[PDB]
């Protein structure tokens, strides 16, 4: 289990994707070009996300914590493991 | 499947 953090200011996509798994978790199926986690380097694509700010994403609606991470303003916290790169 | 670019 690794605790990463990084502050966000600015109103925009931290810079990668995740998508619910049928176990219903936050992995980084992508990472996009850009981004502050490309650019930064604070994840890698295939990263698997235990914890989201505080928030497991499930099976369910995203939109929460998409909206949340984009009205979000400060230090954010996620819980990610390295599964082998 | 889908995937949430955030």
């Amino acid at each position: 289990v690794r605790l990463i953090q990084f502050e966000k200011v600015t109103e925009e996509p931290m810079g990668i994707c995740l998508k619910l798994n049928e176990k219903q978790s936050c992995t980084v199926a992508r990472i996009l070009h850009g981004g502050m986690i490309h650019r930064q380097g604070s994840l890698h694509v295939g990263d698997e996300i235990l914890e989201i700010n505080g928030t497991n994403v499930t099976n369910h609606s995203v939109d929460q914590l998409q909206k949340a991470m984009k009205e979000t303003k400060g230090m954010i916290s996620l819980k990610v493991i390295p599964n082998q790169q | 499947r889908k995937e949430y670019c955030i």
